[PDB]
């Protein structure tokens, strides 16, 4: 498979957004699919995709393209999922 | 930006206006004590301010810090000052800011007519863009004669970016620091 | 697969007791009713939550008989969080 | 009862490990030797053991439970069972 | 003295001064911040300078009492916010105030609204102490007045002190008034 | 014996790895090269070896071992094996 | 199974951005110049690891060709690890 | 300047230090400017009945045997007879004196004189307290002098007044 | 090589005075260019001794499982850009691995480093370095406050944490406590 | 350990070396201030290193209660003095200790007594802070111990205004990032 | 004086006394802490005594300046570090210093240095103020001179909470009630 | 009240002091009244979402190993669940079981189990400070004992926010 | 004559606990009877001293002319009414005239009078009349700071000036501010 790995994000609480959905070099395709929007928040030097959404909504979304979570974990107030092509 | 030319113009405008404050509130700006009053709160009022004079470009993995650095802000909202301290923080990446240079971005900002969360804002801008660090950290405390005369205390105006805002351990060590 | 295949629940330690986070503003509110979750918007929240007062062990064995399974379980903060698939 | 929630506090090498709350199931309680109380400053009654989490999860597993998820969640450790 | 018809009738000249201010400064006076700071700052100033609405007759009303007592009264750490008539900019502190009654006694309340009425003009420190002083002295006719004005000029700390009758002329009524006002 | 616990403290590139408890089978800790120590402070005694877990890993798997799960608590990773 | 079956990789958040960990001393040297590593030693620490400039997104799609798959991941501290497994 | 500047050239030679590199290209010369700076007191000239007091005034001079700086407060004091001094032109006193090659003592007597001088006034005192760095740096201590004239001087309620209120 | 001069020195500092407009035969000023060129050889000492002598009787081999402090440090530095000093405290913390060093070895470490043409964020590394490199230890937390005389009220605070001093929370916060 | 015969037999070889060491600086041991210094010094050093005469199993007797208390237990500012043993030169501070029981606590002036006998001996701050929380860990077996000494060592001072802080953390004080900050809170 | 050959040829007499201490006190004189302790300590005591090699006439060598300053003089908070001549233990603390010259000022850093020379020998508190105001006396022939020495003796604290304070007041800081009250205030 | 004062009468005699002398006639009755009120505690019986504390709360108790004083400050803290306590009565539990022969242990416990008793709040958290004269008197030392209970335990957030706010 | 009784005070303090409402037997109250008895023992130990074995190798002829102070001194004391603690600090000063006292002699002093059943305004006067007598000197002060535990914030302070420091307001005010 191509780009089977998947890592997207939200801070505590989980029930609402942003999630962030990419890093620079994600599939533009799926970041517009997602209706994902680019920027480089301040104080960070690196571009990132994210959405509104809630995290439960783009797991449904990854669902329908083909994702499956393998894992999901908290790191600080971030609550992190690694998704697969599956 | 604001030019000496500009200023030397409108010395006469502000020492007219500050005369016609003086006659408005029932003071008599004849007596010897007022009378040169209106272009002395004139140049006071352009010294307060100067800092519409300057633009930001005119002006290692350790923590580098300067704090109690002295800051004279004018209130936006009431004309009255606002005086404190900036404490700045920041985690270079490849590139350093003299010591000496952050006290002129707090300047630059500070001396204009202000809302102390836009100055905080601008001084942490400021060094982000210049350096495009790690992380920066901005607290600014201060008194402010608008709620000082009139019964009531000390503001303070914290801006975590980058590191500062993300991990525990480089926040916490920055507020420690600067006690 | 199905409609709405991720679900997000959610206790404070201790995980012995309730109450269990069930859903946000756009959760199921057949599953909710199912769960008898209510809905409420905390105070300092900008969004609603629905909750139970029962702790998650009750929560997960409601799910399952609805063709839940655990994927996942994190700990974030003092939060344990649950991700169900369908 | 499919789903089964144990716990405890670093070290993991060594106990209490909680193994229930006040609507855990009595015979399994009984079989891990566990004892119900409720701790001073808790609003709640829990089932705990001596024993570390390795003992209790070999016991769960001759009950026909097994290890979906373990998680750290402050100083605790959680594992989360599923009867298979 | 200054009337409440006086404030609102001068209230559009001083807001137009400091519109004009805002405008002559090289500011913008339409942006957010600044719409409202015309009358603001005149509404502001007026406040700061609220003394020349109060005569001292008028604060001494219900606040002598014909006491016995024989005592050195202190009022210590009043706070204290004057304009600099030179700058029209603030200084700001701490007045105290100390005096050894002869048969009169004030209110302590009385005590501070004699600093307001001084300290809310255009000022320098040295007329303020001594207008403060005076004010007691006259009200009164006390053995001695000790009055120290501390505060830090906006355009180092100014302390002034005006030391009248006992508190002049006796050692230890002086020494006495310094420790306790620490 | 089906289950077995693992830790090691951040950094995850290098040891010590705890690897068991006073009632961990002794002959899987003989072929660890594990050794059995009280160490200060603690009421329990603790088997662990030099490797980083990554190497204990593998020789986990050699013994019919598979990870369930890992996770974080503190400052410790944590895996949680099964014998499948 | 295979000769080193286990592999750890982490990186500090943001998780968008390495660097990413991908080895210690006794990693396969191979598997390391394939992922364009580098070994060194950080100033206060005793110990050697290998490392890429790569976030771990890209790392995890580079270890899917390889015949890694990710068995579980973690948060401890700041660092996202990722515990991988080849049959 | 360019004597100055190649002084200071020299004096990086004769530590040990290679005026070459980076950090000490510009070195002679930003030297020679702040020793400049120090010394801009040489370039300006001198040209009520209440207790006025200006303290904790920041002062920043240069020890004349060791060329290293002393640092600190002055504290103010005076009986005015006739004529007042403007608050800012005590500081501008503190300020032609300090910038200059001194010992603390000179400084401090020639803060009373010019006061004394411009006003006539009843009396003066003049508090100076400075940490000196050919102290410090060779091995807390603090240096205070104290010069208190006309009343101040006479009078115990008039000196124990003016001390007690620079605290 | 680790550091005659003295005359050179005198020769600059009695050029100085002249330069600056004073007369360098008044009583106050007679003996100045060699009391300034003195101070100025005391002040980079630092240069006339290496890391190597320094460690001479330093080292002990011990079982301690403890984090060491020693806080308060005076320290005295030369800037390098104005040739005026910077001042101020140093606060030096470790946790050993199976070798402590002498207590006032850790000051003599500041002292050779601090006693040059400075800048503050180079003496901060180069004491953490120096102490990571003669012990091995699990981890540093080296701390600078300083007052910049060129700046001539701020002051500059300078952090170093290696090993678990960077690493883990506890370690960290329990430095930052004891230093207070 | 050292006994009050030992005590009294080497007093006259130590008031010896004293007079020897008067002599060996240039001093006068027979002028007026001087006259006793043998002795008063002897003395002193025996009363410095007094803690070589005791055990920790005499300073335990009956300093055990088995009680049944959760709770941070902590006996803070406890003078401290002891001697460099590389300068022979006075060390000088506080010991700050902190302990989580389970099922035996000890009598809070024994832990004073603790530092009393490690501290009145020639040491090293880092072996005496290791000693007293050592000797708590064993006499309790608690969940936890906490061990800060704060000192000034006159071999530093004779720069001056450096204090040396030694720090051990044991069991939950040094697992729990709550315990260890709730301690050092609570000392301070 | 005391001179560098003198130490050089007592530094062994004094290691040989320090060796013998160690052995008398029940310790082991080779073990790692103690093996080099008899020449470290006979090296920290010769520093200690080290004012014994100095006169007060080489301190004052171009320390006087003719100058026409009516004004006091104080340099305060100058650390200090003197031995107990009854025990050999530490006295430590702080000077500080005032006069009003008259004809003469000293260097502010050799005031710094007569506490030194006297201080760095076996002293008394009371000896030891004298001496730096007899001194300044004598260098200066001075209107006035105070001297306050406040000091922590370790043979008293080892009650621990209490300082020395010994004080000298001469000429006008004796007799004028204004001069001796300047000086106090302006030393604390 | 009269076997408390034959019992002080014997110690004044026993310490070999004159228990007939002019101030020590009245002093078996003084120790043992004073004796009774610093036990008068054995004469009493037990019987919103936000962290309220009550700091600096004064505590006088009696050491029971040595009848010393010891004597501090309580501050206790608690997060409600349904029902809050009036102040004051935080104040009278402390006194209850202070003013008893004490051990600071047992008395720190004791406070903290009769708030989580009567309110079972979501968490208590009780710090006792104190100076034991049977340390002093022997020979700068203070005793703190902190029980954590709940979410005071529990939450590392709620455990801080407690200890910083009792500042 | 200065000051066998240890188990009499054993037997009143074991009354005291059974007279009190308490059980003697429990843990916490069965070694209490001897530690309340030895430590009203210590408490009351300068019945034991005279002053006279205070002044042993005390005395210094010397010709000093200076204030002495030893300030801060620990002090604990009974109260003679109640049988309850009184704790604090005590600060002696004298002007010397040929005769000097061993610093920790002067502590020597506050021990002997203050380790007995007191009243505050007693024990001052007996350690300046101490000091009086066994000096004859210029001058002395005592200040005594202590907390009354019968009381249960409040301070007494009690002062004893004599001499010098009676009849000088310079001394007096010398001796009042060093002691600060
Ligand atoms: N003193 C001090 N030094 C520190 N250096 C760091 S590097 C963090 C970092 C930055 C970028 C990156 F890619 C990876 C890690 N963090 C520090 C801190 O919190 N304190
Ligand atoms: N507390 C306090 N009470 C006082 N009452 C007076 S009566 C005036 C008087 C008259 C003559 C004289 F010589 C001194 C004082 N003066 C007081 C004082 O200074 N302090
Ligand atoms: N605050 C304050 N104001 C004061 N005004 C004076 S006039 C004295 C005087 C004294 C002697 C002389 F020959 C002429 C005038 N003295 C004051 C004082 O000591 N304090
Ligand atoms: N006081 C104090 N002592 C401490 N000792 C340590 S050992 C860290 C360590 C060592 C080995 C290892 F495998 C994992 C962690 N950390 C401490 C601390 O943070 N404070
Ligand atoms: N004051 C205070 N009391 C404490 N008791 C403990 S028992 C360890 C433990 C057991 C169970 C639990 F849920 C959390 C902690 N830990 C404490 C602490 O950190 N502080
Ligand atoms: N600061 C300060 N300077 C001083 N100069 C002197 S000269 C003695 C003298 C001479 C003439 C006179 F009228 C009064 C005092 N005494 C001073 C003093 O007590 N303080
Ligand atoms: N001020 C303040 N108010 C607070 N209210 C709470 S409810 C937490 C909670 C936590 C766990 C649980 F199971 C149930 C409820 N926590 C607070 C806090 O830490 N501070
Ligand atoms: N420091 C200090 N030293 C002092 N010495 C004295 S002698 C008094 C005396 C002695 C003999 C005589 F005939 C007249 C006065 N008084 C002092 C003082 O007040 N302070
Ligand atoms: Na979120
Ligand atoms: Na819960
Ligand atoms: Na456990
Ligand atoms: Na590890
Ligand atoms: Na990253
Ligand atoms: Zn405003
Ligand atoms: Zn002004
Ligand atoms: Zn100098
Ligand atoms: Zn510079
Ligand atoms: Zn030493
Ligand atoms: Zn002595
Ligand atoms: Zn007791
Ligand atoms: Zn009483």
């Amino acid at each position: 498979s191509h780009m089977p790995y998947l890592l997207i994000s939200t801070q505590i609480r989980m029930e609402v957004g942003p999630t962030m959905v990419g890093d620079e070099q994600s599939d533009p395709e799926l970041m517009q699919h997602l209706g994902a929007s680019k920027r480089r928040a301040l104080g960070n030097n690196f571009y990132e995709y994210y959405v509104d959404d809630p995290p439960r909504i783009v797991l449904d979304k990854l669902e329908r393209r083909g994702f499956r979570v393998l894992s999901m974990t908290g790191v600080g107030q971030t609550l992190v999922w690694c998704l697969h092509k599956e | 930006p604001r030019s000496e030319e500009d200023n030397e113009l409108n010395l006469p405008n502000l020492a007219a206006a500050y005369s016609s404050i003086l006659s408005s509130l029932g003071e008599n700006p004849q007596r010897q004590g007022l009378l040169k009053t209106p272009w002395r709160a004139a140049s006071a009022m352009q010294f307060f301010t100067k800092g519409y004079q300057e633009t930001i470009s005119d002006v290692h993995d350790e923590m580098v810090i300067v704090k109690d650095i002295d800051m004279f802000s004018m209130c936006e909202h009431h004309l009255v000052p606002f005086v404190g301290k900036v404490h700045i923080g920041y985690l270079p990446n490849k590139q350093v800011l003299g010591l000496s240079k952050l006290a002129r971005i707090v300047e630059i900002y500070s001396r204009r007519l202000q809302v102390q969360e836009r100055l905080t804002k601008q001084i942490a801008v400021a060094i982000t863009e210049a350096l495009r660090p790690a992380g920066v950290g901005v607290v600014v405390e201060a008194t402010h004669m608008c709620m000082v005369m009139r019964g009531v205390s000390k503001t303070v105006t914290s801006t975590m970016l980058g590191v500062f805002r993300e991990d525990p351990k480089t926040r916490e060590e920055f507020l420690t620091l600067i006690r």
